[PDB]
């Protein structure tokens, strides 16, 4: 508390689409600017998506932009992230980041 | 990042150059190792160039909260928003960040400074309203894919490389001291030497307030009674008396129309092996502060904490290594004035002889 929670991760097939969700808690989540972050075994971490505590400014990795989309439900204390047009170089564990914090992750794989 | 980019990216206290909002508004803002808020001036203010005038970019973002920020010789207070941010002398994007824009401080922006803003560069935990106002730094390593590493260059412009170490700001081998907490740049200080000659004082005497690596703090500050056994101990190895009380005291300047004469003073800090410790030397250079030509002392009393500011940081690359919880020093080949090194670093030295852990 800073306390985040990911879900919605899971085993994909290339072209298809999940969505994310980060629970927060501890903080007051209208407040606070919300990062998603990915990390692959043997890669280095890579920033996806940063929204705005009221949600109208968002930014995007050149490597997802299209694709993914973020959003937020302030009154639910949850981050979004939706995934589009899955590919095989999207698997990851997915992390949603806030204030030097983050959640333990969830598992996103696309595969055949 | 590109950190060769970075190589010459300060001025002037040091100052960084940023481009805030859009279309942007260029500030200059001090580099600040020992606090945790980006704040910028919001307002006109006397003693003030430019100032962010937020109703002026279509990205930013209120949070509809103020923010109070108190030390001691002063304060601000600000409106917290959001906006976005491009330093042109590192990276070619933008990131989101938060910021606070000033509307009144008491003795803040005194006259003759040549920044508009601070950059507060150390951790979540000294952040103002509270912590989980994300830092300026934890924004930039998230965002931008840098390692959770800066470095600082001081040529008294300077350098800032933000995500690394740069190889062409040193020579010689750097020299890594634990951070004991992190909020200020805590590290832990073993030893004090003058002329070679060390004081005798309990090593707890030097962490007692607290021993921190501050950018945003000008001279090496010292506790009461360390100040004294100092100041005692240049007066002692000082070839001819050269020095009124007010000199030492900073308020009198010593003139001439004169450097062999004083000493060297050395800190020793825990290496990472706690067995050894190493040593960060300051030639007079460094501590009779040019302004005849006259001098003011480099040194000066503190209640609230042992603050190694600028006077110290001149002579040293200082990486702040976050991510391995410490603060590395190399010597500054800029730090030569006529000739000389201003600055050494020697080690190892045995800490069998001193406590094992000097912070209470
Ligand atoms: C010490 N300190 C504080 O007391 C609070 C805060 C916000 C602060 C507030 C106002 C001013 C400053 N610092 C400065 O103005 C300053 C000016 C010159 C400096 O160094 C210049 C030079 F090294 F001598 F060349 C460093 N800091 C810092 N940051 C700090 N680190």
């Amino acid at each position: 508390q800073v306390q985040l929670q990911e879900s919605g991760g899971g085993l994909v097939q290339p072209g298809g689409s999940l969505r994310l969700s980060c629970a927060a808690s501890g903080f007051t989540f209208s407040s606070a600017i919300m990062t998603w972050v990915r990390q692959a075994p043997g890669k280095g971490r890579e920033w996806v998506s940063t929204i705005g505590s009221d949600g109208s400014i968002t930014t995007y990795a050149d490597s997802v932009k299209g694709r993914f989309t973020i959003s937020r439900d302030n009154a639910r204390n949850t981050l979004y992230l939706q995934m589009n047009s899955l590919k095989p170089e999207d698997t990851a564990v997915y992390y949603c980041t806030s204030a030097g914090r983050r959640g333990p992750g969830t598992q996103v794989t696309v595969s055949s | 990042a590109n950190f060769l980019a970075m190589v010459d990216n300060l001025q002037g206290g040091y100052y960084l150059e940023m481009l805030i909002g859009t279309p942007p508004q260029k500030l200059q803002i001090l580099v600040d190792t020992g606090s945790s808020n980006f704040a910028v001036a919001g307002t006109p203010h006397s003693y003030i160039d430019t100032y962010f005038d937020t109703e002026r970019s279509s990205t930013y973002r209120s949070k509809g909260f103020d923010v109070t920020v108190k030390y001691t010789q002063g304060s601000w207070t600000g409106f917290v928003g959001e906006d976005l941010v491009t330093i042109p002398k590192g990276f070619n994007t933008s990131f989101l960040v938060n910021i606070a824009t000033i509307f009144e401080s008491e003795n803040f922006f005194l006259p003759g400074i040549k920044w508009n803003g601070i950059l507060g560069l150390a951790y979540a935990t000294l952040a103002k309203p509270s912590s989980s106002l994300e830092t300026f730094f934890d924004s930039l390593v998230t965002q931008a894919n840098i390692p959770n590493v800066f470095s600082m260059q001081m040529c008294g412009g300077g350098s800032l490389v933000l995500g690394g170490i740069e190889p062409s700001l040193y020579k010689g081998d750097i020299w890594y001291t634990p951070i004991k907490e992190e909020w200020y740049y805590q590290i832990e200080i073993l030893k004090l030497e003058i002329g070679g000659q060390s004081l005798n004082l309990d090593c707890r005497e030097y962490n007692a307030d607290k021993a921190i690596v501050d950018s945003g703090t000008t001279l090496l500050r010292l506790p009461q009674k360390v100040f004294d056994a100092v100041v005692e101990a240049v007066a002692r190895a000082s070839l001819i008396p050269e020095f009124s009380d007010g000199f030492w005291t900073g308020s009198q300047l010593a003139c001439w129309t004169p450097w062999s004469y004083f000493p060297k003073i050395s800190i020793y800090l825990r290496d990472e092996n706690s067995s050894r410790s190493f040593r960060i030397t300051i030639l007079p250079q460094l501590y009779i502060q040019p302004m005849y030509e006259c001098y003011r002392f480099g040194i000066s009393p503190s209640t609230n904490a042992l603050v190694i500011g600028a006077t110290v940081m001149e002579g040293f690359y200082v990486i702040f290594d976050r991510a391995q919880k410490r603060v590395g020093f190399a010597a500054s080949p800029c730090a030569e004035i006529a000739g000389a090194a201003v600055s050494e670093i020697s080690g190892p030295f045995s800490t069998e002889d001193v406590a094992s852990n000097c912070v209470p």
